[PDB]
């Protein structure tokens, strides 16, 4: 009845389908499981048992992570009246006596998640990973800190529960690698969209300076890059230039020439470059995971060949059908699927299958029968295909940006924290108090997580920004609000605009194909599909 | 069934051959090669591997770069574009990633002079 | 990659050691303890840890090791 | 020394010089003008006298077109004190005495254009063409208007004068092809971006009807549709909901969330379909491009052969290559450019006898040598091979917006004419006087020229809305914003942002490319080139 | 070198034929193909047209969507997916866009009774 | 496209037209007015305006017309 387990017993039929299950719907299985002889062994037992328990291990991370919205403020321990909210939020703010019960609890599960590897790794396998070194790091910051709350800096706990957030799920995990890879063409593309402001706040600088724009905002020319930057975003729009609008309608051709090239050339050209990257990063990833198909479709191939030779039997590749559990009539399939791979050996007439037949004949059984039963509008089509394709495909580059913001939060928590008051006298001729943004604070954690938002958007972001470079006196409050908007319109950009374009493509073509899958032949091919791939 | 290599004339310094690596016991996709030699008095040296299978045509450390390693399926050859006065074999472990233990490098060639 | 001249080899702790033997190297044991095929079995193996026991008895030399393509000859 | 007089008959041999040169630039013969048999009649020394003259019909569109822009205003012939200037832009307005010496002069130079192909067409060859016939009523229009503008409803001059100049200009004709093949398309997917604001404008009726949020904004159906249509556009961003806020935090929730899926899941799939509907009709453009030459090599071939049998000689090639004027020698060309036939017939040992063997052969020889010569960084690179390149790539994608903006300007100055007074009242309320827009205007032609381009990049876009519907006292001067709004993005999404992508792919092509064909082999391949055009 | 038909056979209403329009005077390319048939009694009546130059397979009114062509260029023929009691025949206009006044049809075919 | 019983057609105002002539037709005249090849010059073509003047001589019929790719007869 139950096929969950089946790796304590695993004979040549049994532990084949154990792996030949673990390359259809792509999980995981550690390379040094798959290293030992048997693959039955002590290790494969617990593995097991973790991807079974694994709803304790992920809803943890969570619990992990958003004791961070329901944390207190850092800076109320200095300060005077914190009931009486000045600007704050609504959660509640969880006492000393509320964070122990609750984070050995969090640091209950950690050293039963990082420390369960060592139940199918070794004590030298484990320690030689360069991931899993980090994670027991994060995890003794966290033991620390635990240490540190019981008994009484900046307090670094909230920015290591978003590290162990992002390498705790994979996917997250995942995209980061793309990030990583892609950082090398943005900082190039960075800093040549750098180089196009530094110019064009030259010019605007040079060219306003007597008159009356450049004696009112255009000051100096640090105070014109910091406009021209605010313009190239277009959140300015006129009323940067208003009052060299007002003294001569010519010089318009400057402004509105400069927000023509910086957004529809530029911005569009950070865009193709991010796409382009996307692309490359991608495929480099499918490539990395596609390669872990085959290195289970040769642990696949290499359990059956007992004799050890180099190729399986045609009767044996029937007869291990069976307990595939896919079709009923067994041996009326591969006699036409010799043809319906692309090739053969044929050097015997049966049992002459090559490792890499094997390899795409496994990749094609479980797509086009699929039936395993483990028992345990046409005008409109295409955008809805992909609209609901997206709602799981950006989970992860959407769930890198919430811990990006979350980042950000504890930052602008930290820097920008206590200082929107209903005490304070600088606030109150600032952008918050005349366009009445006194919440979308950063005086919390919740409170300072939606501003991000609606920093994300671009919805008159440089209120925000104006107000915190005037309520922390410096030029230095720039620099948080400046790092948000490269970094993440990069990633609102790169894995946000560049995913949903190529995701409409490919519910694009499973939209006209599909009308070649049951017209040019009723079953799959395996060379159209390889050649449809790089055509478009 | 067993190994040929061929390619191994008489080089001079600056210029290189190219190797070939016959085979008859279905030598490639399935049983992958692996270019492994040894200068006179030396011991072995392993410098190219690949698989027909993965796709991936992988080699050493010292000859990282100078050596570049090639397939033909079509007649079961593994090319080789190439101090390095040495004797070429090849070998065919049956695994590819770890081939230390579980396949050996099975089949090695009947020898060259290079 | 470290020999030792009963032979040892040194340094992949368990499943990653083959030891081998005018001639082209003939295989003798895969896995360090699975003694290849048309073979006396004077020649046995056993991993001992970061040591790896190839094995003299009867009287009448290349261990090996990987991680994932690159590949550690003895001498 | 100069071969472009030939129109006097030049020989047979030497007659192919002009249809081999015309299919390299990619100029245009009319089909009528190759219909007549000798294509050497009076039909083609009078398109010759177009082409050369064609600065006095091109720089006259400009005459005509920014007439419109020194004009007057519509409407001070009925109001009071019109050289105090309530908030007028900066032109002169030219008299009447001024506008017939400027459109007499400007329609002696435009029926010149218009009746001219009766020198090379008939009397019913030209009036069967509907690019032919429209542009003989606008001029009667234009006719009638200078008759009217002489001896003394709406008057539609400036709309016919927006429509000569996009029918005169190619390339804007062109690609108002494109704008009127893709809108079948494009109208779906605004009929599914409405449903998306209709039903969540629903909810957001629905859900704070009660509340403080739905008390204030969200006071009825109409007036959530209508700011929930601006949250689309992420323009009113916390403004919409911040009582909603300040009430229940939770309200956030609905709003962080549709403006999550209303900006990164729709907009980029109206971005995706727009860039899918582009790239299917701008490659139907191509091919209905390649025609336009290639029924060029079919004339040339076609005079090449004395009884139109369908063969070339080899020594009938080689007689044809010193009429290039490009190649110094005779007999190393056809010994080297069969081989570069990827499919030679070889039917004899010399020549080879096919029309599609030639069709390919003249045009690959345009690319490789490129020796006609008329007497008459590598880090920044692709990113400035593209930004050079679309200078004049998007010279007939920003001159139809340009032709957009000047038709709304013009209804833009007549719906919303001199309003915006210093004698009003009304306005020194709305949102144009309290952050002093107060100019941006729309009351000369420049004035609201300039608006319309602070709408297109959408900095506040919605002060002018909402300032316009409290001038007008309607609700149905929303109408105006927001049909702005849908045809430019359309057209600020295809003919912008979804060209800027797929010219970024072609310089990466040009630099990928190029170094996969330095070392591939020693010249041009021609199946390379086919297939690789047909990859991204 | 002049034309043939062939894949006139015996057809039942319902059912359709496939032509095929064979050459050997180089009659794909340059000197493109015509289906024009005759009905007993009355007129010519064209068919089909094909360019395997500019790659446009054009017909007619009343068959429009109805009679389908295609070519082989490597054996010179044209073939013709199918009150059609007809008589048919190929054609070899030089021209393919007015082929009507300085191409004509030049050749036409043996004959056939569909 | 229509004929007219010197012999006449109808309806592309001077090059539209090819004049054809048991048998298979037989071309005679394209663009009515260039004798094709083998025929005696007893029949001959001319264009006269929205008429094209197939003509008979001597003593001892379906003309043509496309504009792009759509061809039409006589009768
Ligand atoms: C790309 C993602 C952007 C994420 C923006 C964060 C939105 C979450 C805001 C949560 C506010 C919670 C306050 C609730 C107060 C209460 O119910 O008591
Ligand atoms: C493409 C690079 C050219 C732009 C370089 C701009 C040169 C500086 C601008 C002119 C003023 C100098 C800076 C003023 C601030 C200061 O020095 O105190
Ligand atoms: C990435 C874009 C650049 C980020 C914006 C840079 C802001 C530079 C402004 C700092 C200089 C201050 C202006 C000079 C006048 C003064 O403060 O005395
Ligand atoms: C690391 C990224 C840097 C991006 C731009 C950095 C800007 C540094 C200063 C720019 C303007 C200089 C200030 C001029 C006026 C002044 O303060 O004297
Ligand atoms: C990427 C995860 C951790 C990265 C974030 C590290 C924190 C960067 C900024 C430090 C926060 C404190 C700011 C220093 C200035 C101040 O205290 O006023
Ligand atoms: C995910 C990476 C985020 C790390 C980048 C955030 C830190 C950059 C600036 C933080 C504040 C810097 C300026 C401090 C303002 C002040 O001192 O008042
Ligand atoms: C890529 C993002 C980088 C962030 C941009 C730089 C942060 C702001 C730099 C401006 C500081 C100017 C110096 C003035 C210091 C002061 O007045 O106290
Ligand atoms: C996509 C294109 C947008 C176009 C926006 C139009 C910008 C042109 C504005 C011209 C203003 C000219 C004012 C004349 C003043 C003077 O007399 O000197
Ligand atoms: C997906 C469609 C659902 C949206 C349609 C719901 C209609 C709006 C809710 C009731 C308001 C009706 C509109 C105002 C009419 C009135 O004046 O009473
Ligand atoms: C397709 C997007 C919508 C286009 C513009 C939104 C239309 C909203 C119009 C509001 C109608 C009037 C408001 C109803 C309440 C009232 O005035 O009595
Ligand atoms: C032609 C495109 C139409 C786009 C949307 C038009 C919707 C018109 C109606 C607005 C909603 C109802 C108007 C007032 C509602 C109310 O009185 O409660
Ligand atoms: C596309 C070129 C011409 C199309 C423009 C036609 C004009 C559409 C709107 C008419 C302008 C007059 C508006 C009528 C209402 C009013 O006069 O108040
Ligand atoms: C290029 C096409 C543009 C045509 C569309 C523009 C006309 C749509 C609305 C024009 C004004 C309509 C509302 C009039 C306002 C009022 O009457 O006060
Ligand atoms: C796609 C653009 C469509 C334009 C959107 C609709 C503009 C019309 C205004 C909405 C209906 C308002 C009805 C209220 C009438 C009134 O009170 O005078
Ligand atoms: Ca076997
Ligand atoms: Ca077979
Ligand atoms: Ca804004
Ligand atoms: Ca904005
Ligand atoms: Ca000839
Ligand atoms: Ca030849
Ligand atoms: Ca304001």
């Amino acid at each position: 009845s139950e096929a969950i387990t089946h790796g304590t017993p695993f004979q040549k039929a049994a532990a084949l389908v154990d792996l030949a299950e673990d390359g259809i719907g792509l999980p995981v299985e550690i390379l040094d499981q798959s290293s030992f002889g048997e693959s039955a062994r002590y290790y494969f037992i617990f593995t097991r048992l973790d991807l079974i328990w694994s709803l304790n291990y992920f809803a943890l991370l969570f619990l992990n992570f958003f004791e961070q919205p329901l944390w207190c403020e850092k800076n109320p321990k200095p300060s005077c009246k914190d009931r009486d909210y000045y600007y704050l939020g609504e959660l509640p703010y969880l006492t000393n006596a509320e964070s122990i019960i609750y984070e050995v609890i969090t640091l209950a599960i950690l050293l039963v998640h990082t420390f369960f590897p060592i139940s199918y790794e070794g004590s030298r396998i484990f320690w030689t990973s360069r991931l899993n070194l980090v994670k027991v790091a994060c995890v003794v910051i966290l033991f620390v800190d635990v240490l540190v709350d019981f008994l009484y800096p900046f307090r670094i706990a909230p920015y290591v529960r978003v590290i162990i957030f992002i390498l705790s799920i994979r996917e997250l995990r995942d995209t980061l690698v793309l990030l990583s890879g892609m950082l090398g063409t943005y900082l190039n593309i960075l800093a040549l969209w750098m180089l196009f402001l530094l110019f064009a706040s030259w010019i605007a600088f040079v060219m306003f300076e007597n008159t009356q724009q450049g004696l009112t905002v255009f000051t100096s020319y640090g105070a014109t890059l910091y406009q021209m930057f605010i313009l190239f975003t277009t959140s300015n729009n006129p009323d940067v230039w208003i009052p060299a609008y007002k003294s001569s309608r010519w010089s318009s051709v400057f402004f509105v020439l400069y927000v023509l090239i910086g957004v529809y050339f530029v911005t569009n050209l950070i865009l193709a470059v991010v796409y382009d990257s996307f692309k490359e990063q991608l495929a480099k990833q499918v490539s990395g995971m596609d390669q872990m198909k085959r290195r289970m479709l040769e642990k696949a191939f290499g359990l059956i060949d007992s004799d050890k030779n180099g190729e399986i039997d045609k009767n044996q590749c029937i007869k291990l059908f069976e307990q595939l559990t896919n079709y009923r009539t067994l041996p009326k399939i591969s006699k036409e699927e010799f043809g319906l791979i692309f090739d053969e050996l044929d050097d015997t007439r049966d049992f002459k299958i090559n490792k890499d037949e094997f390899a795409d004949l496994c990749q094609a059984i479980a797509l086009r029968f699929q039936k395993e039963e483990v028992p345990s509008v046409q005008r409109y089509r295409a955008f809805i295909a992909t609209f609901i394709t997206l709602i799981p495909s950006l989970m992860p580059y959407l769930g890198t940006i919430f811990c990006v913001l979350c980042i950000y939060c504890s930052i602008g928590v930290q820097v920008f924290g206590g200082l929107v008051n209903a005490g304070n006298k600088k606030l109150f001729e600032t952008e918050l108090a005349e366009d009445d943004y006194l919440l979308f604070n950063f005086n919390d954690y919740p409170n300072g997580m939606v501003t991000l938002f609606n920093l994300l958007v671009m919805g008159n972001w440089q209120v925000w920004m104006e107000s915190y470079k005037d309520l922390t006196g410096t030029w230095w409050s720039i620099t948080y609000f400046v790092s948000f908007y490269v970094i993440t319109i990069l990633l609102l950009l790169n894995l946000v605009v560049a995913f949903v374009l190529e995701a409409f493509f490919t519910e694009l073509d499973l939209e006209e194909e599909e009308k070649c899958q049951g017209q040019d032949s009723q079953e799959k091919r395996n060379r159209r599909r390889s050649a449809g791939s790089k055509s478009r | 069934v067993q190994l040929v290599e061929s390619g191994g004339g008489l080089v001079q310094p600056g210029g290189s051959l190219r190797l070939s690596c016959a085979a008859s016991g279905f030598n490639v996709y399935s049983y992958s090669i692996h270019w492994v030699r040894q200068a006179p008095g030396k011991g072995l040296e392993w410098v190219a591997s690949i698989s027909s299978y993965y796709s991936s045509t992988s080699y050493a450390d010292s000859v990282k770069g100078r050596f570049t390693i090639s397939a033909d399926t079509s007649k079961n050859t593994a090319y080789l574009q190439m101090e390095d006065t040495a004797v070429y074999y090849c070998a065919r472990s049956y695994w590819y990633w770890r081939t230390s233990t579980l396949g050996g490098i099975d089949y090695w060639g009947q020898g060259t002079l290079v | 990659m470290t020999q030792s001249p009963t032979i040892t080899c040194r340094a992949s702790v368990s499943s990653a050691v083959a030891w081998y033997q005018g001639k082209a190297p003939k295989l003798l044991i895969y896995s360090a303890s699975s003694l290849y095929s048309g073979v006396p079995s004077r020649f046995s193996g056993s991993r001992s840890g970061t040591d790896f026991t190839l094995t003299i008895s009867s009287l009448q030399y290349y261990c090996q090791q990987s991680s994932s393509s690159l590949i550690t000859f003895g001498q």
